[PDB]
């Protein structure tokens, strides 16, 4: 019980010591248990999800806290089998699902054949391609037609709907072709909010060229899918100690992908941020501290997004600094901090992210603990936070990019191997935590989360500098 | 530009 201690847990070299990673894993076995229970997965929309909710929301009653469990409309997207696409005229021509052309994630299903006409297209390397954005581009387009578009300019959801208002029955969007790297399939989506209603497909360029000079091409197109409009909920809790006026949010989705239980992505930030919750319930914190566990994460950060949107400007203005915990356990695990100052990539978070990156950055060194930077452009459930010019950090130990020699020397691991071979995949469950990433970000996460608790000074002077 | 896991465009 010495771990009950306000001493402790109040203070940032305290929180870690109280913060184990074998607690942590035990956390990581009930996620298990529940996706085990409930199908295979912790998905949106599913009981898995529902029982995961049901597990965080009793532990933190039992804590103490009183629990907001917020739920937020959502339109559950599934594939259920793969797409066909073939050509009928001028000649039958079968294309190949997966290399030729992939869905759009949130499509809406459909089986249509019609003829192909090509909007507003602009060929060729350099292109700056602006097809489909514009009404305007859909001025000779013959209602039931099968809209091909190029990739370009604005989100593909626009290019879809404006189609689907020209009368479209489906969309084939092909990559862009402006550079080698921008001629094959990618991972890509209309958009949990699509509602153009017609089926829309992704093709190869050099697909999109061909079919836009064919004379006469119809196409026989179809997506197996199934959406839903449904609910899911975000799980939100707060400390009953501290400034309301000044708080540190953290957050971490407690979603799955359909696919498997999604143990390291991210029972391992739910369960550890769920821990640190425990603990702070008897911390005497400066600034109140805000737990949330986002919803639909894997939908395109549906809950988070929500949740930000939904807040009153003067309750909004109330969040000093996010702190976003999205797989941390990773096997094949890399020390990764979130680049805010934009050292590495050259995106700046809003003013504060760099002292939040700086706080991470010492404390790894003071340990003598090796660390290097990764992405902010909005992968995770900061993106809206990031929107919204509110300071934010975090951490992430890899998911599918492959560890390099040189990582490999800093934090162990197989070169040339993935950081999380089991990302999105059924084998994501708990033998795929690696428990000294656990460790070593479940350290920093408590850290920096009572630092900012006690101060948030260094955010604020980069607040105020940014000012003038 | 991602929102998540896709690229929106
Ligand atoms: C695709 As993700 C932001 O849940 O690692
Ligand atoms: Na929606
Ligand atoms: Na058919
Ligand atoms: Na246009
Ligand atoms: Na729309
Ligand atoms: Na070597
Ligand atoms: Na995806
Ligand atoms: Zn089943
Ligand atoms: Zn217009
Ligand atoms: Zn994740
Ligand atoms: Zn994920
Ligand atoms: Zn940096």
């Amino acid at each position: 019980s010495i771990c009950k201690s306000p001493l402790l847990v109040s203070t940032p070299l305290g929180l870690p010591r109280c913060l184990q990673a074998s607690n942590v894993v035990k956390r990581l076995q009930k996620l298990e248990d529940i996706a085990s229970l409930n199908d295979g997965n912790r998905a949106a929309a599913t009981p898995g999800y529902q029982a995961s909710v049901d597990y965080v929301k009793q532990t933190l009653q039992k804590a103490g806290y009183k629990v907001s469990v917020q739920p937020f409309p959502f339109t559950a997207y599934y594939p259920k089998g793969p797409g066909s696409l073939s050509a009928t005229v001028p000649q039958p021509v079968t294309y190949e699902w997966e290399k030729d052309f992939t869905y759009l994630s949130q499509t809406e299903a459909g089986d249509v054949t019609a003829k192909v006409v090509p909007v507003d297209l602009s060929l060729g390397a350099g292109n700056t391609s602006t097809s489909g954005c514009e009404a305007e581009d859909f001025a000779n387009f013959p209602a039931g037609s099968i809209a091909l578009i190029q990739r370009g300019t604005c989100n593909f959801e626009q290019k879809a709907e404006n189609a689907a208002a020209a009368g479209a029955a489906g969309v084939i969007i092909f990559n862009q072709g402006n550079t080698d790297d921008r001629k094959g399939l990618e991972n890509v989506t209309v958009g949990e909010s699509y509602e153009g209603g017609i089926p829309v497909i992704f093709a190869t360029y050099d697909n999109g060229v061909a079919w836009s000079q064919t004379p006469d091409l119809q196409l026989h197109l179809v997506v197996d899918v199934v959406r839903k409009k449904t609910e899911t909920y975000n799980v939100v809790a707060e400390t009953r100690r501290g400034n309301p006026n000044n708080v540190v949010m953290v957050g971490a989705h407690l979603d799955s992908v359909f696919e498997g239980p999604g143990i390291n992505d991210n029972g391992s930030g739910s369960a550890a941020q769920l821990e640190m919750a425990v603990l702070l319930a008897k911390a005497l914190p400066v600034n109140k501290v805000r737990f949330a566990w986002w919803g639909a994460e894997e939908a395109g950060l549906v809950g988070s997004t929500h949740y930000v949107q939904n807040l009153a400007p003067e309750e909004k203005k109330k969040i000093k600094a996010y702190l976003n915990f999205d797989m941390i356990g990773s096997p094949n695990f890399g020390n990764f901090i979130y680049d805010g100052d934009g050292s590495d990539f050259g995106l700046q978070g809003p003013p504060g992210s760099a002292a939040i990156e700086r706080l991470f950055e010492a404390y790894f060194r003071l340990r003598g603990q090796q660390s290097e930077g990764t992405e902010i452009d909005f992968r995770s459930d900061y993106a809206e936070f990031f929107n919204s010019g509110i300071a934010f950090g975090g951490l992430f130990t890899g998911a599918e990019g492959l560890k390099t020699e040189e990582q490999a020397q800093k934090y162990g691991g197989t070169a040339g191997k993935a950081y999380d071979e089991c990302y999105h995949s059924k084998c994501d469950g708990i033998a795929n935590i690696n428990q000294d990433a656990l460790e070593i970000h479940s350290d920093a996460m408590a850290f920096v989360t009572s630092w900012l608790s006690l101060s948030t000074k260094v955010v604020d002077d980069e607040i105020a500098a940014a000012g003038q | 530009e991602r929102w998540g896991h896709d690229f929106i465009k």
